[PDB]
This record gives structure tokens, C-alpha cells and sequence, in this order.
């Protein structure tokens, strides 16, 4: 049994072609029958078959290059990616992850695991560039998705390898796990423009497992303690309660089991 | 601007003019095209991707055509029967937000071109 996969080409995409991809990844991450306080949740990992493990993203661009990313269900996050005849992934946290991915790209003839996590905190370090300094939008994805490719072939270095997971990891990821950030890709697509994600798209990235267990733990949607985020201009202000993220998260990770519900 | 338009000017009523817009770096094959007039703005014909739907509305309806060249990554709007009232700065632009052609033209069209300024008189 296959994972399932989504395709996406940024060859003449529209805010339609990339609203239809996030809805569809979002579509196969979950169910949506688990929902806390107006938010999905993603599976729970404990109990969730190796074959229900990864979804598969397909992207390719005008040149006709593709690649493949590698997504977990439990997070939304990407794993690893493969390219012609050769697959990626980044280094596991624990032992049953690396089991887990042994079951991705199972045909590939040469088989990599870099030594290096996938955290944005690594790869900004190895790209030698922070989030709010790497442009997103249709072309930056376009080139990200040529320079994955090429890096199988020596054609692309460590540094920019880095900046292309940063670009794939935000218009995906991200925009799979937030309405918002979705919402300035659509921006971009749709002037055809490409620029640096604001401060608070960098919050919300950051934030987002905070973010899950404050929802999931809250007493009828009210937060035990605030959570500090920033505005597009940078400014801090805090959140106290799920009602303002509604409309801002899509997805979250599982935390816990939600309280048990009275029959009265 | 990420679209260059060319082709206007001064044309005597009834007469016949042609506008064009290339794309030097923008990929225009892939997106409906569309013409805009201003004198406020309005639309005045869109064209699918693939060529095969247009739109024209109301008052330029039978004396304009519009087409597209992909191999050339061009748009052209064919002006017949020309009046007056068709004075106007005129614009093209690409909509990348529906993925097919929408009728009345609905659209962001948010990739355009300068415009050029088409003047109907009998004047010269
Ligand atoms: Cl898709
Ligand atoms: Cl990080
Ligand atoms: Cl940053
Ligand atoms: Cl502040
Ligand atoms: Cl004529």
C-alpha cells in the first residue's frame, strides 16, 4: 500500500492550483474527527501504522525537474525528499523514527540520512541565512524545488540545499498547519511576487507547538498562562484565548486526549 | 509592470487599431489574459489560457477582438469600428488567481503592463 500523493507544479500556478495542493495536503494529514475548541488535530502517533505514517508531496517545476517531499502525519513536517534515484532524509530524534523512515522511498538505489536535524534553527545556521531573509513565493519555490534536484548531482552545496528546505518546508508545512500563512502565500501568488516571511509569520512558525498544547490543555478555551506573538510589524502582543487563532491555525499536533465528555 | 504593451495611438473614428503585450520574463501562456480601459477603470475582453473562451463586454461587443499568441508569449487586442467614446488608456494584464477563465472577466489580474493611450479623432 502506496502513501498517498499530492501533486503540485509552480508552472503556471494560480491561488487556485495552490489553494486545491494546501487543501489537499491538509485533507490527507487528517481526518478532522478530532477537533479541540474549533481546531483539527493531526494523528496521534501512539498506535498509527507504518502505512498511514507519511503523506507524499510531488512538486515540479517549469523546467520539468520534480522532486518528492516526505511528510509526517503526526506533524505536518517534512522528513526527507527524494530525486531521481536518490532520497534524503534528516537525522531522526530517536530510534523509532529511523525505523519509520526506512519504509519511505524503499526503491531508491542510493540511500542518504543526513547527520543534521530538519529544525529551522540548523538549517538557517547551515544556510547561513535566517527566515526573514529568504525571499518566498511562486519563484522561490521553483528554484528551491532545481536546486533539491541538483544537489544528488553536486550541483547544488550544503548552504543552498539549506535555503531551499526553508523556502519548501514554509509554503508547505507551514501553510498546511496555518490559515495565515497560507493566506500570504496567496499574496505572493497572486501579484507574482516574491519577499521574506514578516514577524509574524516567523512567531506562528515557532509557536506552533506551544500554541497545540495551550489549545488542547486550555479550561473551556482559556489558556493556563499567555503566548507571546508578533504582529506583521514586529510588535508583541499576547493571546490568552483559542478564540483569536481560529482563524489562523488549520492543524495541530496531537498533545492529549481531550477531557472526557458527559452524556448529559 | 511586469508586462510591456505596445501598438496605440492616434486612429481617425472608424478605423482600425491593433495593441499587443508581450512577456519578457513572465510565463503568459499559462494564465487568462485580459484588456482594461480607463478614461474609472473597466474591463474590456479576457481570453483563456488555451484561446478557446473569450469575453467582451457590452458596449465593445462585435467591433473588438482579442487573442493570444503563446508561442510568443503575446496578448493582442484587435480595435474595429472605432468610436469616440473608445478614448482611453488601455491595459493588459494576466489573472493568476482562478486557474480557468471566469465570465465578466472576474479576476485579480494582479501582473499587468504600462497601458497606452489610444485617442479616436478625426483630428490629424
Ligand atoms: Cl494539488
Ligand atoms: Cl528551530
Ligand atoms: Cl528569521
Ligand atoms: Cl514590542
Ligand atoms: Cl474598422
Amino acid at each position: 500500500k502506496q502513501y498517498p500523493i499530492i501533486n503540485f507544479t509552480t508552472a503556471g500556478a494560480t491561488v487556485q492550483s495552490y489553494t486545491n495542493f494546501i487543501r489537499a495536503v491538509r485533507g490527507r494529514l487528517t481526518t478532522g474527527a478530532d477537533v479541540r475548541h474549533e481546531i483539527p488535530v493531526l494523528p496521534n502517533r501512539v498506535g498509527l501504522p507504518i502505512n498511514q505514517r507519511f503523506i507524499l508531496v510531488e512538486l515540479s517545476n517549469h523546467a520539468e525537474l520534480s522532486v518528492t517531499l516526505a511528510l509526517d502525519v503526526t506533524n505536518a513536517y517534512v522528513v526527507g525528499y527524494r530525486a531521481g534515484n536518490s532520497a534524503y532524509f534528516f537525522h531522526p530524534d530517536n530510534q523509532e523514527d529511523a525505523e519509520a523512515i526506512t519504509h519511505l522511498f524503499t526503491d531508491v538505489q542510493n540511500r542518504y540520512t543526513f547527520a543534521f536535524g530538519g529544525n529551522y534553527d540548523r538549517l538557517e545556521q547551515l544556510a547561513g541565512n535566517l527566515r526573514e531573509n529568504i525571499e518566498l513565493g511562486n519563484g522561490p519555490l521553483e528554484e528551491a524545488i532545481s536546486a533539491l534536484y541538483y544537489y544528488s548531482t553536486g550541483g547544488t552545496q550544503l548552504p543552498t540545499l539549506a535555503r531551499s528546505f526553508i523556502i519548501c518546508i514554509q509554503m508547505i508545512s507551514e501553510a498546511a498547519r496555518f490559515q495565515y500563512i497560507e493566506g500570504e502565500m496567496r499574496t505572493r501568488i497572486r501579484y507574482n511576487r516574491r519577499s521574506a516571511p514578516d514577524p509574524s509569520v516567523i512567531t506562528l512558525e515557532n509557536s506552533w507547538g506551544r500554541l497545540s498544547t495551550a489549545i488542547q490543555e486550555s479550561n473551556q478555551g482559556a489558556f493556563a498562562s499567555p503566548i507571546q506573538l508578533q504582529r506583521r510589524n514586529g510588535s508583541k502582543f499576547s493571546v490568552y484565548d483559542v478564540s483569536i487563532l481560529i482563524p489562523i491555525i488549520a492543524l495541530m499536533v496531537y498533545r492529549c486526549a481531550p477531557p472526557p465528555s458527559s452524556q448529559f | 509592470v511586469q508586462l510591456a504593451e505596445t501598438g496605440g495611438g492616434l486612429v481617425e473614428p472608424g478605423g482600425s487599431l491593433r495593441l499587443s503585450c508581450a512577456a519578457p520574463e513572465f510565463r503568459l501562456q499559462y494564465y487568462t489574459a485580459g484588456w482594461f480601459r480607463q478614461a474609472e477603470r473597466e474591463w474590456v475582453a479576457c481570453i483563456s489560457a488555451g484561446g478557446g473562451v473569450t469575453y467582451y463586454t457590452g458596449s465593445v461587443q462585435g467591433r473588438f477582438t482579442i487573442s493570444r499568441d503563446n508561442a510568443k508569449r503575446t496578448v493582442y487586442l484587435q480595435m474595429d469600428s472605432l468610436k469616440p467614446e473608445d478614448t482611453a488608456v488601455y491595459s493588459c494584464a494576466a489573472d493568476l488567481e482562478y486557474s480557468q477563465i471566469m465570465p465578466s472577466c472576474r479576476g485579480s489580474y494582479g501582473v499587468r503592463g504600462q497601458g497606452t493611450q489610444v485617442t479616436v479623432s478625426s483630428a490629424h
